[PDB]
């Protein structure tokens, strides 16, 4: 998603990708 | 994804308000301590001034 | 027998002598006690004279014969004092014989009026990169050095004094500037190191040191800034130019507070007297730029104020800020980060940024003034690609504002170091490595390229030929630096 | 009558007269002095003794030194001879141009005009500045105040008003250097000769001058404000004509009183000020006003200590003013000059009946969006500009453009800004902000409106910014 | 208590909000200046 | 000559002599008393009367009691015999070991060294503490000042420096118990006998003790600071030895002055303090210095009233110091000891010429990242660590590891802490912090850095945590 | 005069803040003891007795009324200041005015949530 | 009396805050320079001499002791106030008591972090 | 704030476990 301020969801998605939504 | 972020933003903003409330509570105490001291100190200036006349 | 020209001490305590007699004594007149000590008659009362004691007051007993000098409190003045370290009254304290001055000027004379004055024209070169570019001090101006303790307040003043060796050793008479450092409140071990530093840098030969440390009494600390100001007025009136540093006016105010309260005068804000604004204003106002008729000379003031916890809104700070022409806000936050001198560019102003800058300096400083202002608006970030260089440039230019102690640069040399950053030869270079760049660059440019620095001083601007030469000097140096 | 000095402490001096005791507010000529040292009576102590204040340094004074009574207050020269001549608080000239020989004199102390003598003529004065003329316009024949902190642009603002209004004003002017920098007095005197308002070789001078400055004692600085208005009182009363009265700085009147309040024998008031603040200001302020006969249009620069408008000295002055110009540091530090607060500076003439409904609606319309802009700023601090709605983004866009269009480069401040000065008419200001609120400059960037004259220059500057980009 | 209290304080949120607005309108200035290129040419 | 006690109010006593009136500073023996009461002459009130300050309790004084004049100030014993002996404010032995026999006596009052007598050589002093040596290192023959609030850790810090430096140093030492706990005087006395620095039988003692504790009246606490000061002056001037002065606590001198100034008949200053605060401290502090012949390295504990550093007493002391050590409560309550503030404590020898460019760049580097961490506290409070940038997370992570590595177990603290004390050299400290700034220990946890000696033990502590899982 | 003779009346003190400054000046120059913020000890009593005289009479004592509308100037919108808190505690309600509400467009700028009339809610026409 | 004659005694001052207010009344009526919270300069000296007298005597001087347990009343958990900090700087450690822990139900409500005992750790049973 | 510490210490106590989990694996 685009709008921030929502815990650590954007980083949690990035966790599994390295190892939609601007 | 949309259901996860709204639940997180709810709890995140809930924490932001509650953490702000704690800062308000403690700053209200520091405000009132400083409020009294300004009244006390500035009164002592006037009493010291009248004494020296 | 005589009670007209002589008096006896009724009561003595805390450096305040209440003298019976002395009927013909003037206000603000000096008086000599039987022991040998001097004193100033401030309070003239119907049945007593409140005399403040210069120095120790243990020797003064009750019923001591207080003589009259028959003259308003004055100090020695002239070019003889250049080299010597003296106390508030003007006696030598460096152990190099008694100095013999020609004239003696009064301590508390009026400042020159509207007609004798003329607008500030010639520059007062501090030799600091951040100062002369952004906050340029002119001769006749009064520029405040405000800030917290241990933030490089005196550091600015000392490097300004060491910078004048460039001008004073030269042949040109107008470009010379005689310094006057007044030490109010600070301990003797500090002043001993300051005189030692000025002796090492060959600065003392054109400098006067008016000491008034914590061991000395409050009246000496009260009088010392005025004593130093009168020594500067000797130059001011008679053609030559001069510089004075009141370090500091905060500790003078505490002395005046002590001296006033012990005379039974009532307190005001923060226990200070009512006329603490008048105390500093008349001292500062005497710093001015004289016209061609009265002399042509000037006196430039550099007062110092100590803020508690960065509180510029306090009583004594707010008074001096409104008095002085400009001000240099030094901060603790910038000091700890590494930015030394820690001058806040956003807050500090001169109010005469035109005549006080050279035309060569005006080119590079004018653009740097703009770019740094653009940077401080977009600061708290690190992203936009369009203004990526804008965030970089500001960091690159801010690193150039750093400057080590006891090494003031020439006005032509400051143009060279800014030219590299402003034209964009440090953009691809990393922020951490800029101190190493300028250190080697300044040593390189001074050693070999003397004629280029000379031609900027000759032409008085960054010429077409000089601009072309510097273009290839920086690019080749930059390539050698990285690879 | 003779009276000997009994005590001297600071600026305060006590003189004991043998029999003929002088009234309060009377000038006392101190004998045995090189320069003229005049004293003014403040209090009667008792035992045929009076307490005074020195209009100059007290060093050199001896107990038993004779001081003669003039039998009147501080009398000064008033008339056409005062024009183009600087003078002391006591009345003597200080420009090395001989004595000012007026045919008639006047005392600096006098009773204020009565309730029946008051005027009620509210007529607009078109200055030239946009932020002033739109939001808080000055009244012709009225009292104007210029509040501001340390170094926010009070002198630069008032000097522009002297430059703009006094030249257009076919009459007289009076500048008062009350407790400020003497360097500024040197700057103002010579630049007025260049413009030609004060002519040297012939007597056709517009501006009269009274000075004191912060080099002088408190007794001097306390009375120069009274010395200044008394010259303007002549141009109001005797000569039936209009007059301007530029004062800078009128805080130093109230400050100078507190410097000798303790020594007079007074218990100090709040924030270390004298107890006589409202009355000492009141007896001075209400003299500076338009009567039925004449018309003083005063402009008073007011120093605000520590940027604190709640301080007694600036706070009490608000009641005495018709139009106000409240300066701000926060607005100044952004780059907006003149840093006039659009949500603080107000005027009595701001009414749809007085200035017209088009003037009132547009002026309030500017104040509406700028106040709503402050509310959105609190939302932007947590969210950011991205998360806001389309309606809220546009409100900020229009608000930021209005902030910048209120700024204007002055002719007096060419060296500071760099650009040449401007002077915008009345309806150019009204129609300029009306187009911005209506949404006629959404496509143009906010940088174009920063530091320009009329609305046409903003569009003209956008052409240069486009071609450069 | 009152409106616009964040920037009045001048802390972290006060100065970051002033910077956040400056970021937005600098990007929009480039977009709007690009529109002036098309209308002119 | 004899004098009569006219008035007694608290510590202040007034004495009227018929003829032969004593000057200021002179001691006066009160007759008809069991213990030796001493009155130092403060003022001359007039009419052959003098105001005095009593060094002991004023109870039992009748009006009209006889008082003799010694004709000099409070003279005390000074010499090698004062080493290993406890003295009081008036020089008498308070350890019950007979009289302190010496061939010369010194007065407690004396003028400071002149400008010609001052020294210039400032060599570094290696303490052993990490936060000290890196950020605000002390100087040999300087003036060290340990600031702190109520119970932050001044007496622990001063006793650490006595344990480290004063033991292993070829020279004499002095301790001054000015207005603190008498229990601490008892602990210090028996600890020094146990160690060896004080010896009862042999005459080879390093430390010289002087004590006027919080149980004593204000007159004692006002003058006992000068009594211990005068002992160090003998070893500096007449012998030419390296002396170590230890005043705990220096605030009590100024506090004692605040109590008497009320009774001495003065107008009170800011926060109810004496008007003679800077000057009374100035004459005292300036004597404590390194002259051309000898040398004094003074370590002074400084109390901070109500955790307010803007208070007059701790504020004025800052100018008298070469090196500062500001102990914060916020740092102590987190668990970090010694609680030295890294963005407050400073030193004059912190210079690229003296310490070195590698020392200087690493020192400011630690201060930079701590300043960046402190600035972001408002953002972490409301929004949190997740809302911060990824580069700022690394900035915050290292800063907290740097905060914890600045902590150190103490030698004297072993008795209650349990953990063994550390003594980190100068080279190992700078090497350790420079690795953390560059980012050589980012993978290791924060609690590994908490309470360790050098950087090597911090890595070893992390492996112990890994084994426990 | 109107109250005691059966008729009704309105009085407006504009403003009591400036009255306190005048009363302060008078007391301090008479060398009377200074209280808080340099005002004399009975600065509450000054406004209390003044306002208390405003009342509503029964039929037995005429039936008239004197209605008081005092004015106070807050500094930076501080309702809890010394001189305001005195007069707030005297009166039977208050009408708070904000500078924020004025510029937004709310004129008269009356804060609805804070402003109350305790007694006058009953004293109203039933149509309203 | 017990201390000097080879016996042990406990003394409790409940409380020194109320004693300070009593001495402030005396000092303010005496017309002596007031400082922080209008207290006199010798308010530290007031509590210092009292507590110092509580001590542990050696076997030469009887071998007894007097043990002090003074009390201070803070205002909303203001440990850094004037009078509290003075008594903290005199006594050999302290026992802080929280309003949170007491209100929450944890009685006695001793703060574990802030509370310390300096010389009491040595005088403790090995079983504890 | 009091709960300013609550959020920050919760973050680093979790990251301490993650870093110690990486440290124990490398130790083997
Ligand atoms: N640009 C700099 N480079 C290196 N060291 C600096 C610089 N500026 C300041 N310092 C250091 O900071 C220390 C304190 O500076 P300074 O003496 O100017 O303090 P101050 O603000 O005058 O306060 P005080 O009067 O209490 O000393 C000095 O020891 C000096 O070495
Ligand atoms: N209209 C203006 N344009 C640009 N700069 C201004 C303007 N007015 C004031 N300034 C800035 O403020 C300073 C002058 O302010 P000044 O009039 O002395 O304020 P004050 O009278 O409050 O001391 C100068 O340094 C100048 O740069
Ligand atoms: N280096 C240290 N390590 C651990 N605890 C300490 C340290 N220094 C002081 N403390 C704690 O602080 C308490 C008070 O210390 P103290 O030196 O008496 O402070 P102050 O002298 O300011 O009253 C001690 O009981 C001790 O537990
Ligand atoms: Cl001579
Ligand atoms: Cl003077
Ligand atoms: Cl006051
Ligand atoms: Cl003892
Ligand atoms: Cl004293
Ligand atoms: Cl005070
Ligand atoms: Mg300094
Ligand atoms: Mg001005
Ligand atoms: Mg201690």
């Amino acid at each position: 998603s685009d709008r921030g301020l929502c815990g650590a969801i954007h980083s949690s998605v990035a966790k599994q990708m390295k190892s939609v939504g601007d | 994804s949309t259901t996860s972020e709204q639940s997180a933003r709810m709890t995140a903003m809930d924490n932001a308000s509650k953490n702000a409330s704690e800062m308000i509570d403690k700053l209200t105490l520091t405000f009132n301590r400083t409020r009294q001291a300004v009244i006390t100190k500035e009164l002592i200036e006037i009493i010291s001034g009248a004494a020296a006349l | 027998v005589d009670l007209e020209e002589t008096g006896r001490v009724l009561s003595i305590g805390d450096g305040i002598a209440r003298v019976h007699g002395l009927r013909n004594v003037q206000a603000e007149e000096m008086v000599e006690f039987s022991s040998g000590l001097k004193g100033m008659s401030l309070n003239l009362e119907p049945d007593n004279v409140g005399v403040v004691v210069f120095g120790n007051d243990k020797l003064i007993k009750e019923g001591d014969i207080v003589k009259r000098t028959g003259a308003i409190v004055d100090v020695p003045v002239g070019e003889e004092l250049l080299g010597r370290v003296v106390d508030a009254l003007g006696n030598a304290i460096d152990g190099k014989g008694p100095i013999g001055s020609k004239a003696r000027r009064r301590v508390g004379l009026k400042a020159p009026g509207i007609i004798p004055r003329i607008s500030v024209r010639e520059p007062m070169q501090t030799g600091i990169k951040a100062v002369d570019s952004l906050v340029p001090i002119g001769r006749g101006q009064r520029e405040l050095i405000i800030g917290d303790r241990q933030t490089g307040k005196t550091s600015i003043a000392i490097d300004t004094i060491i910078n004048q060796k460039r001008f004073n050793d030269g042949t040109d008479e107008k470009k010379k500037l005689y310094c006057i450092y007044v030490a109010i409140g600070q301990k003797r071990s500090t002043v001993a190191q300051l005189v030692k530093r000025l002796t090492d840098a060959d600065a003392m030969k054109y400098t006067i040191v008016v000491s008034a440390t914590a061991s000395d009494a409050a009246p000496l600390q009260y009088l010392a800034p005025y004593s130093g100001c009168s020594m500067g007025e000797y130059f001011r009136d008679n053609g030559k130019h001069a510089l004075i540093i009141y370090d500091d006016l905060s500790k003078q105010a505490v002395a005046y507070r002590q001296m006033s309260l012990l005379l039974r005068r009532p307190p005001g804000r923060e226990a200070y007297p009512g006329d603490v604004f008048y105390l500093h204003s008349r001292l500062l106002e005497r710093a001015a730029k004289m016209n061609d008729a009265f002399g042509g000379g000037s006196l430039t003031a550099l007062p110092v104020i100590e803020t508690q916890a960065g509180d510029v809104s306090a009583y004594i700070p707010t008074n001096v800020i409104s008095i002085t022409d400009g001000q240099i806000f030094l901060e603790t936050e910038l000091f700890y980060k590494g930015i030394r001198p820690a001058i806040n560019v956003g807050l500090s102003v001169s109010r005469v940024g035109s005549a006080a800058q050279t035309r060569a300096m005006k080119q590079v400083a004018g653009t740097m003034k703009l770019e740094l202002a653009q940077y401080r608006e977009v600061a708290a970030f690190a992203l936009d690609a369009a203004t990526q260089q804008l965030l970089s440039r500001g960091v690159r230019l801010t690193e150039l504002l750093k400057q080590g102690q006891y090494s003031p640069m020439a006005i032509e040399e400051q143009v060279a170091v800014i030219y590299a950053g402003v034209r964009g030869y440090l953009d691809k270079l990393e922020p951490s490595k800029i101190t190493k760049f300028e250190n080697a660059f300044l040593s390189h440019v001074i050693s070999q390229h003397q004629a280029l620095l000379g031609k900027i001083r000759t032409d008085g601007k960054i010429s077409e030929e000089s601009d072309a030469k510097l273009k290839e000097i920086v690019t080749n140096f930059l390539a050698g630096f990285e690879a | 009558t003779t009276g000997r000095i009994v005590a001297v402490i600071g600026a305060v001096v006590d003189v004991q007269f043998d029999e003929g005791l002088p009234p309060i507010l009377n000038a006392l000529e101190v004998q045995g002095r090189e320069t003229r040292l005049v004293l003014e009576v403040a209090q009667h102590l008792g035992e045929s003794t009076v307490r005074t204040i020195a209009m100059d340094g007290t060093e050199g004074l001896v107990r038993g030194q004779k001081v003669l009574d003039s039998g009147a207050p501080i009398r000064i020269p008033v008339g056409p001879e005062t024009l183009g001549r600087i003078m002391n608080v006591i009345g003597e000239p200080i420009d090395e141009r001989g004595p000012i020989k007026t045919k008639q004199f006047a005392a600096i102390h006098a009773e204020a005009p009565e309730f029946v003598e008051m005027s009620v003529e509210q007529e607009i004065l078109v200055t030239g500045i946009k932020v002033v003329d739109l939001l808080a316009p000055y009244a012709k024949g009225g009292k104007i105040g210029l509040f501001g902190g340390a170094g926010v642009g009070k002198t630069v603002l008032i000097m522009e008003l002297i430059n703009n209004v006094a030249k257009a004003h076919g009459g007289y002017s009076v500048f008062a250097g009350v407790g400020e920098r003497t360097r500024e007095g040197n700057d103002l005197y010579h630049e007025m000769i260049e413009s030609g308002v004060i002519n040297l070789k012939d007597a056709t001078s517009k501006v009269a001058l009274v000075y004191g400055q912060m080099n002088e004692p408190p007794g001097a600085r306390a009375r120069v404000a009274l010395t200044g208005l008394t010259v303007a009182e002549y141009f109001r009363d005797q000569e039936g004509q209009d007059v301007l009265l530029f004062i800078d700085n009128i805080f130093r009147f109230t400050q100078a009183g507190s410097e000798v309040s303790a020594l007079l024998g007074r218990i100090p008031s709040a924030v270390g000020y004298q107890p006589t603040l409202a009355t000492d200001m009141g007896t001075m302020q209400e003299r500076i006003t338009t009567t039925k006969k004449g018309s003083i249009t005063s402009v008073q620069a007011i120093y605000v200590p520590a940027d604190d408008l709640t301080d007694p000295a600036p706070a009490t002055t608000f009641a005495h003013l018709d139009a106000t110009t409240v300066l701000s540091r926060a607005i100044a530090e952004l780059g907006i000059y003149p840093a006039v607060d659009p949500l603080d500076s107000t005027s009595r003439i701001m009414d749809p009946n007085i200035v017209g409904s088009e003037h009132y609606d547009v002026a309030r319309g500017v104040q509406k969006i700028l106040q709503d802009y402050k509310s959105l700023q609190d939302i932007i601090a947590i969210l950011g500009m991205d998360e806001l709605s389309e309606e809220d983004k546009l409100t900020v866009s229009r608000a930021r453009k209005i902030q910048r269009f209120l700024s204007q480069p002055f002719q007096v401040a060419e060296v500071f800004t760099g650009h040449l000065g401007k002077l915008v008419p009345l309806k150019e200001t009204i129609k300029g902000f009306q187009q911005i609120l209506a949404g006629e400059y959404d496509h143009l960037p906010e940088q174009a409106f920063y530091m320009v004259g009329p609305i046409e220059e903003a569009v003209a500057k956008a052409d240069k910014l486009a071609e450069e980009h | 208590s009152s409106a616009g209290a964040v920037r009045d304080a001048g802390g972290a949120f006060g100065k970051r909000e002033q910077a956040e607005e400056e970021r937005y309108f600098r990007a929009r200035a480039a977009e709007q200046l690009a529109a002036l290129k098309k209308h002119h040419e």
